[PDB]
C-alpha cells in the first residue's frame, strides 16, 4: 500500500510542475487554437537529458539539471529535417552523449549532435536508401550496437553503428508477415540487443534473430485479435508487456513465451503503456481519455485517473533513472511530476 | 572510485583516443583527396568567374 | 588467514595489513591521477579534431552530390 500512497501524493496540489516551452507560452498568452501534436518524446537514457518534436516541425530537448525545469537549458530549434518534412521518430544513441537519429517519412535519416554550450544543432551526417524507401521509424540496440529502420511495408534495414553505420543487412516484410496486406505497427529492442520484437497489424508477433548482423524470422505467434499498439519490456528481463487495440494487456513471460497475467478491468483500446524503472507499477493510457496505473506482481488496479478531454491523444513515459513521470497536460502542453523528496520507491 | 575500475576506465580512455585518432587521420586524407579534386575541377569556374 | 595460524604472531601480520593499505592507496591514487589529466585532454583534443575533420569529409560529399545535381540541371536544360 506504499505504492499506492506515493501515486497519490504524486498527485498532490504541490510536487508537480508546467513544463514551460514554446506551446506553453503560447496558450498562456492567447487564454490568459489547434493544437498541432506530440509525435515522440524519447528520453536519454542516462535520465539526463530529454527530447521531442511537435507537429510543427520544431524539436524541442531539454538538459534536465532541476526537478522543476529551473536551471533546465533548452535548445530550441526550428523545422529541422527539411522546411516541408516533419520529424516522426528519435533514437537517442547510447553510444555517446550528443548523438541523435532522427527521421521524417523519407529516404533520409539525419544524425545531429546536439550541442549545450551554444543552440546550435548541427546536422553531422545523412544516410539514405532506395528512392522509393519511405522509412518511418529508428531504434538503437540498448548497448549501441546496432541500428534499425523500418517502413510501413516492404523493408527492414539494419546497420552496424561501430564501423561507421554500414549497412548490415535488410529484409523484406512480405517475408516476415506472409499475410495479407500487413502494416508493421510498433518495434522493440531486447534487453541487450539480441532479438527484435515486432508488432504487425493482422494481430501477430514476430520475433528475430539479430546476433551477428544477418535477421532471420525465430518464431511468429498469434498475439492478439486487433492491430498491436505498443510492445514494452521488463527492466528486470524476466516478461514483456503487450499491449493491443482490441483492449488487452497482456504480460508474457521471457524464459517461455506463454501469458502469464491479463489486465481486465479494461474495456477500451490502448493508445500507449509504459513501465516505471524498477519494473513495478504499469501505466497504461487508454482510447477513452483515462490513465491507469496498476501493479505488474499482483495485476490489481492501484491508482486511476481522467484526462477530461484535455489533449486528447496523450503521452506517458517514466524516468530511466528516478521514480518521477512526464505526462502531458490540458492543451498539448507537458506536465511533470515528482514527490521532491523521493527519489526512488525505496527511499520511500 | 575502485582500483580495477580506475584501470578499466583508463585503459578504455586510452584505446579510445587510439581509435579516434586512426579514424580522424583516415577522415582527413579522404577530406584531402576529395578537396584536392573539387579544387582540380573548381579552377576552371574561378578562372572562368 | 594468516591471523588464526598457530605459529604467527599478531604484530607482524598487522604491519603487513598496513602495507598492504598503504600500497592500495598508493596504486589508486597513481592510476587515477594519470587517467584524469592527460587523457582527459588528449581525449577532448582529438574528439574536436575528428569532428571538423569529418565535417570537411560531409562537406565534400555535399559537393560531388551538388555536381551530380548540376548534372541533371544541364540534362534538363535541353
Amino acid at each position: 500500500s506504499v505504492t499506492s500512497k506515493y501515486l497519490q501524493s504524486t498527485f498532490s496540489k504541490g510536487n508537480t510542475s508546467h513544463i514551460e516551452d514554446k506551446r506553453f507560452i503560447h496558450v498562456s498568452s492567447r487564454s490568459h487554437i489547434t493544437p498541432n501534436e506530440i509525435l515522440s518524446l524519447k528520453f536519454h537514457v542516462s535520465g539526463s537529458s530529454m527530447a521531442y518534436s511537435r507537429m510543427d516541425g520544431s524539436l524541442t530537448v531539454w538538459f534536465i539539471k532541476d526537478a522543476s525545469f529551473d536551471k533546465s537549458v533548452e535548445v530550441y530549434i526550428p523545422d529541422c529535417c527539411g522546411s516541408d518534412k516533419l520529424a516522426t521518430d528519435l533514437s537517442w544513441n547510447p553510444t555517446s552523449l550528443n548523438q541523435i537519429a532522427v527521421v521524417s517519412n523519407s529516404s533520409e535519416i539525419s544524425l545531429l549532435l546536439i550541442n549545450e554550450k551554444s543552440l546550435t544543432a548541427s546536422k553531422l551526417r545523412t544516410l539514405s536508401l532506395g528512392s522509393k524507401t519511405k522509412v518511418n521509424t529508428c531504434l538503437y540496440d540498448p548497448l549501441g550496437n546496432w541500428l534499425l529502420a523500418a517502413t510501413k511495408s516492404e523493408k527492414i534495414y539494419l546497420f552496424d553503428v561501430k564501423k561507421d553505420h554500414s549497412s548490415v543487412c535488410s529484409l523484406n516484410i512480405s517475408d516476415i508477415s506472409q499475410e495479407d496486406n500487413d502494416v508493421v505497427y510498433s518495434l522493440a529492442w531486447s534487453n541487450g540487443g539480441s532479438h527484435i520484437f515486432i508488432g504487425f497489424k493482422s494481430g501477430y508477433l514476430a520475433i528475430l534473430k539479430a546476433k551477428h548482423g544477418i535477421l532471420e524470422v525465430c518464431t511468429k505467434i498469434k498475439a492478439h485479435t486487433g492491430p498491436i499498439t505498443e510492445i514494452k519490456m521488463d527492466p528486470w528481463g524476466r516478461n514483456f508487456i503487450t499491449g493491443s487495440i482490441d483492449g488487452n494487456c497482456y504480460v508474457w513471460n521471457m524464459k517461455s513465451l506463454c501469458c502469464e497475467l491479463i489486465i481486465n478491468d479494461l474495456n477500451s483500446a490502448v493508445t500507449t503503456l509504459d513501465v516505471c524503472h524498477l519494473g513495478k507499477i504499469l501505466g497504461i493510457c487508454t482510447e477513452d481519455e483515462m490513465v491507469y496505473f496498476y501493479d505488474l506482481n499482483s495485476g490489481n488496479l492501484l491508482h486511476s485517473k481522467s484526462l477530461a478531454n484535455y489533449k486528447t491523444d496523450p503521452v506517458l513515459k517514466f524516468y530511466p533513472d528516478k521514480s518521477w513521470y512526464i505526462m502531458s497536460g490540458k492543451n498539448d502542453t507537458l506536465s511533470n511530476h515528482f514527490v521532491k523528496n523521493e527519489k526512488n520507491l525505496i527511499t520511500y | 572510485k575502485g582500483p580495477k575500475e580506475l584501470e578499466s576506465i583508463n585503459a578504455s580512455m586510452k584505446s579510445d583516443i587510439e581509435n579516434v585518432r586512426q579514424e580522424v587521420s583516415s577522415y582527413k586524407e579522404k577530406w584531402l583527396r576529395d578537396a584536392e579534386i573539387f579544387g582540380k575541377i573548381t579552377s576552371i569556374f574561378k578562372e572562368e568567374l | 588467514e594468516q591471523y588464526c595460524a598457530p605459529d604467527t604472531d599478531i604484530r607482524g601480520v598487522d604491519a603487513q595489513i598496513k602495507n598492504y593499505l598503504d600500497q592500495i592507496k598508493m596504486a589508486r591514487a597513481k592510476f587515477g591521477l594519470e587517467n584524469k589529466y592527460s587523457l582527459k585532454e588528449r581525449l577532448s583534443t582529438l574528439t574536436k579534431e575528428l569532428n571538423h575533420w569529418r565535417k570537411e569529409w560531409d562537406d565534400i560529399e555535399m559537393l560531388m552530390f551538388g555536381d551530380d545535381a548540376h548534372s541533371m540541371k544541364k540534362m534538363i536544360q535541353k
